[PDB]
């Protein structure tokens, strides 16, 4: 008389292509407390669908076509086309929301806009931003997957989205991950140039991206003592996929993918979950508060604003 | 037309070396086939004039000065293996006083390299015994420095790995002995030297069978296996080494195991301290968050699992008994015919445990701090379904529980984290 | 390869041989070996650049001889190795300044890359990725406006040259065309349908943002109409040195870039110029092929340039400026309404904080106090 509700297979539509509210997720969510929320933002092929599943009811060794979370396919690379649309909605049996995200101004959802405001360009910056607002007001923690590093577009984005944002003010972590990393990428000397590149971009960004998820007490560097960094913010490099002696193997230099995953899963699990509001949540509450701040921040004031100067 | 005949006359080499050194001198800013052509012809050079190579040649030609070594810095890989080769027709020479001047060089840039990285990782200079006075001044970027001693070490294997060169430092001493700096703090900062220089030794080790039926050529090498002995327990016995380096470690400590037993001639060779400092190592090395590590390290030790003391099989029982249950298939499986291997003598002992003694101490620790009030009521009602009536129904879910019961902002080792023995008493505590 | 202001000042080899101006920009990531460095030696065959070796902005200049073409390349904050020295700086040496100064850097980029789109031939634009920026459709729908704006006083500069008449109208030798190249980045003949879905895709957007127009001679640039302007450089060992020579250690102990730039440099190397027009009604192109003195002495009273710097003002941050400065003034006057008097001044303070903010918060702050303090 004590079973669990039920158990999720596939990730379902949060919210539809065409910005809809899609409540159809009350069904997987119980009366419990102290639920933690997790984000995802970055371009088109950085891989922000593959890190989720990956991250909330996968392992590396199965297969792509199976995954949580739907991933871009071999025939679409070639056309140069997105896969996930809209926002997606998953929950492990730890009672850990996951959200997914579209891509932000991707190419994709602009041609695929053009045979369909003064011109067909700002809606996609739009789309982005509300997005980018919505999933730093109604969740715990946001992860910024970069295909390359510094952008340098990413960080102006960021702090416009949170300048716009809906509304004792509450920010959520902001974690950086840089997918795709080499060799090059994995030494103390390149280490230091990210950091202080990082923390030199967003000196007045409000947000906690520093003092948590430090990836130099996770074994990753051996030798490098935390002192070699003047300030290690929260910054996680994940690698591409991956007698005796005629046997050894290629040197890459960097840790083994399964390992990276699993100790980037275990911090993001292991991390805090502060108040969203000012009194306890639910899952319930959490899905209704959720809701709600979507459709204010459809209908908000500041988006016309920030409309009618571009 | 060089080639067309046999380096077995007395040509005139004055014209043709005179020749080449007037095309290279002016082959810097040239095009991609020129600089190829020039590179070929000199080694072809090289190689028709054997002995009769003034010493004069190869001074003006490893120099910094030279073109030849701002020739290897060419993105094309065609340049790059053209210039190893001409190092290599250099180095494959007969005679000893035209090959200890490039020796020497070759050794010299090495060196100042060297100190210029640790220089720039504020850092003392070292390897004093084997500088050079053409590099007594001169700069190397990080980078540049890097590249120049990969290359470097990279061309050593021509006589690295000879088939049988009589040098004052030996290609052994110098990679073993003289190259120590390189895992004190180099390691840390550039790990891609530290595995080159592992890599060539094992590589020109490999090829004369460790070193063991020595253990003049003979009484030369009558002390390499405990030198390489010795190394691979200190290495071994670090905690500040890669992936990467672990990896390559363990593979020659396991070819090294399976040798010494092969024969039954080798049965003294147990005696010597670096045998015992080897097993150490190994002991040491396992229980670590690496599944192939642990099963390399638990391969090598069930190898040769007799001819070791009553110390050493002690602790292999109690590194055994903590990893019998273990969230895995295979260490398990290979941990328990590890400890099948070992007499009653040993298992049955009163002996004390250490393993076992670190768990009960790490769970002590962990009950005597504060409470977290983390535990959700879907935990428990999951935890009470399992032990009343046997279903969990969930589907490596201890350790994902106790990950997700943890906090960032507000500390059990991550090596005892893989034990289910740890993870259950922790869930029931909470 | 010297910087282009050291080259204009100092030739008799070359002094009248038609040549072709190349240049070269695009962003570029945190790596030993530049992109640009390594397409200039690939094409020229040679090492150009040696390997291991208050503004942010430089345009270097490089001339080939064996091909008759200059190249131009600009380095500005978008790239990596700059952006690395400009934090370095800020590091050791407020909201406000910082806004500034990364303003002052991004005018100063944009300033440069207007420079370049008018004294070169054919423009070519790299990426680290195989997608490409929706960003860039607005800098250029934000650079030509500025021409037209800066027009007159370019071609006032230069009445005095031998350049032409065409040159003298335009400020152009002739419509640049753009190139654009992307790196595969690990993705994936499948080159080729992603090298067409690109092009198709960078034609519609281009086209609908109103950034290429029928006629070539509005428009600021350029496309072929039938052969290609895409290329995707694929993956190879030649970056990383490191990883190469351990390979090498390894293994001892055990169309093309070229035709694809000369397939449009033979074009204005024969005098036959560039057509681009398929609204129904092509009209001709202007087109010249200068010398060396011919170039430089345009180049050079170009890169010289009053009211530059007046124009350049009106033209992004600017948007985040003002929407910042919109918000504080909306959420002064509401603290203003709502005034011992410290109890006061900190719930003013607090509702005002909580009302809005923005970049320039300070000031409206500051103002919003002095006023407070002023009324008692
Ligand atoms: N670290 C990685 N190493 C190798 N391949 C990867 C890596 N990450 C992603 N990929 C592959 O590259 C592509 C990235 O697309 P993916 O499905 O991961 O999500 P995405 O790029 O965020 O998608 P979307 O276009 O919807 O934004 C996929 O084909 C994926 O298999
Ligand atoms: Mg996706």
């Amino acid at each position: 008389k004590l079973l669990p509700p039920e158990r999720m297979k596939h990730s379902i539509k949060l919210v539809d292509d065409q910005m809809n509210w899609c409540d159809s997720a009350i069904e997987y969510l119980l009366d419990q407390t102290d639920v933690l929320v997790v984000g995802v933002l970055g371009l088109q092929g950085t891989g922000k669908s593959m890190v989720m599943s990956l991250l909330s009811a996968n392992t590396p060794e199965e297969d792509q076509r199976t995954y949580v979370f739907r991933a871009q396919s071999a025939e679409m690379k070639e056309r140069g086309g997105n896969q996930t649309s809209g926002i997606d909605f998953f929950i492990t049996q730890e009672r850990i929301v996951f959200l997914d995200t579209q891509p932000i101004l991707s190419p994709s959802i602009l041609d695929h806009l053009i045979n369909n405001y003064n011109l067909p360009h700002t809606y996609v910056e739009m789309q982005s931003l509300q997005i980018a607002a919505f999933l730093f007001t109604v969740c715990h923690v946001v992860i910024v997957v970069q295909d390359w590093f510094t952008d340098l577009s990413l960080y102006r984005f960021l702090q416009t989205a949170e300048m716009v944002k809906p509304s004792t003010e509450y920010y959520p972590h902001l974690v950086f991950l840089q997918n795709k990393a080499r060799r090059e990428d994995f030494c103390p000397r390149k280490l230091r140039q990210m950091h202080l590149m990082i923390d030199q971009l967003m000196a007045h960004s409000h947000l906690r991206y520093k003092g948590t998820l430090s990836m130099l007490q996770c074994n990753v560097f051996p030798g490098l003592p935390p002192d070699f960094l003047d300030s290690e913010v929260n910054l996680f490099l994940v690698p591409f996929m991956d007698p005796l002696f005629s046997l050894l193997p290629g040197y890459r230099g960097h840790p083994s993918f399964q390992s990276l995953v699993s100790k980037l899963r275990s911090q993001v699990m292991s991390m805090a979950r502060p108040q969203l509001s000012h009194t306890i949540l639910t899952e319930k509450n959490w899905f209704h508060y959720a809701a709600r701040i979507w459709d204010g921040v459809r209908k908000s004031s500041a988006l016309a604003e920030y409309s009618r100067l571009l | 037309l060089l080639g067309s005949l046999d380096p077995s006359m007395t040509i005139h080499c004055d014209m043709v070396i005179t020749y080449g050194l007037d095309q290279l001198e002016n082959c810097q800013t040239c095009g991609t086939d020129y600089i190829i052509s020039v590179l070929n012809l000199l080694t072809l050079i090289v190689e028709q004039i054997n002995t009769k190579l003034p010493s004069s040649f190869v001074e003006k030609l490893f120099i910094p000065s030279s073109k030849l070594l701002f020739l290897r810095y060419h993105k094309e890989k065609e340049v790059v293996a053209v210039a190893h080769a001409v190092y290599q027709a250099v180095l494959s020479l007969k005679n000893i006083p035209v090959l200890e001047t490039a020796y020497k060089l070759i050794l010299g840039e090495m060196t100042c390299a060297l100190n210029n990285l640790l220089h720039s990782l504020q850092l003392p200079e070292a390897c004093s015994e084997i500088k050079h006075e053409a590099f007594k001044n001169h700069v190397f970027n990080v980078d540049n420095a890097k590249f120049v001693v990969i290359f470097d070490l990279s061309a050593l294997t021509t006589i690295g790995n000879a088939k049988n060169w009589a040098l004052s430092p030996t290609v052994f001493a110098l990679l073993s002995k003289n190259l120590m700096i390189v895992h004190s703090d180099l390691a840390v900062h550039f790990p891609a030297i530290q595995y080159a220089v592992l890599y060539t030794l094992y590589s020109h080790c490999t090829r004369h069978d460790h070193f063991i039926s020595s253990s003049t050529v003979t009484t030369a090498t009558k002390k390499h296996f405990s030198i390489i002995l010795n190394l691979l327990g200190i290495l071994l016995k670090k905690d500040n080494l890669n992936q990467d380096t672990r990896k390559l470690l363990m593979t020659w400590a396991l070819e090294a195991a399976v040798l010494m037993r092969k024969s039954e001639t080798y049965a003294p060779l147990f005696s010597l301290p670096s045998f015992h400092k080897f097993c150490k190592g190994l002991l040491a090395n396992t229980l670590v968050e690496d599944v192939n590590i642990c099963l390399q390290a638990c391969s090598s030790l069930h190898a040769l699992s007799s001819s070791l003391p009553d110390d050493l099989l002690q602790r292999c029982v109690d590194v055994c008994r903590v990893q019998l249950v273990h969230s895995g298939t295979r260490i398990r499986q290979a941990f328990g015919k590890l400890l099948k291997s070992i007499p009653l003598d040993v298992v049955l002992s009163n002996n004390n445990h250490t393993e076992i003694q670190e768990i009960s101490l790490a769970l002590r620790s962990h009950m005597s701090k504060a409470p977290s009030n983390t535990f959700h009521p879907q935990d428990f009602s999951d935890v009470i379904s399992f032990i009343l009536y046997g279903n969990s129904h969930r589907t490596n879910w201890l350790e994902r529980l106790f990950y997700s019961c943890q906090r960032l902002d507000k500390t059990i080792p991550r090596n005892l984290l893989k034990t289910d023995a740890v993870l259950w008493q922790w869930a029931i505590w909470e | 390869p010297v910087s282009l202001r050291d080259l204009l000042m100092g030739e008799p080899p070359w002094r009248e041989d038609e040549i072709c101006v190349v240049g070269i920009f695009g962003k570029t990531a945190l790596r030993l070996n530049s992109e640009k460095f390594s397409l200039v030696n690939t094409v020229c065959d040679r090492q150009v650049f040696p390997l291991f070796r208050q503004d942010y902005s430089l345009l270097q200049a490089y001339y080939s001889q064996e091909s008759k073409v200059l190249y131009l390349l600009l380095t500005s904050i978008c790239d990596n190795s700059q952006l690395l020295r400009a934090c370095r700086a800020l590091q050791s040496g407020p909201h406000a300044e910082a806004h500034e100064f990364w303003k002052h850097q991004e005018k100063l980029q944009c300033l440069s890359l207007l420079y370049l789109f008018s004294v070169c031939h054919i423009l070519l634009l790299v990426h680290p990725t195989c997608s490409f920026d929706i960003t860039y459709d607005r800098v250029f729908r934000a650079l030509d406006g500025l021409r037209q704006k800066v027009l007159p006083l370019l071609k006032t500069a230069i009445k005095d040259c031998p350049v032409g008449k065409d040159w003298k109208l335009n400020c152009r030798p002739c419509p640049p065309r753009l190139l654009f190249l992307f790196q595969l980045n690990g993705a994936l003949s499948p080159k080729r349908r992603l090298q067409h879905a690109l092009e198709d895709q960078i034609y519609r957007i281009f086209r609908k943002s109103r950034v290429l127009t029928n006629q070539s001679i509005n428009c600021l640039f350029t496309v072929p109409a039938n052969q290609a302007f895409v290329y995707i450089v694929p993956g190879s060992q030649e970056e990383d040195p490191v990883g190469m020579l351990l390979d090498q250690l390894r293994s001892h102990c055990t169309f093309t870039l070229r035709e694809f730039l000369w397939q449009h440099v033979e074009l204005v190397l024969s005098k036959k110029g560039f057509d681009d027009s398929v609204g129904r009604n092509p009209q001709p192109s202007h087109f010249e092929l200068p010398t060396y003195q011919k170039w430089i002495s345009a180049a050079s009273k170009l890169y010289e340039v009053s009211k530059i710097l007046s124009s350049i003002k009106v033209l992004f941050l600017d948007i985040d400026t003002k929407f910042s400065e919109n918000r504080c003034q909306k959420a002064l006057p509401m603290a203003h309404s709502a005034y011992v008097h410290k109890n006061q001044l900190a719930q003013a303070l607090r509702v005002y904080s909580q009302h809005a903010r923005g970049p320039a918060f300070h000031k409206y702050a500051m103002q919003l106090h002095e006023d407070c303090y002023k009324f008692w």
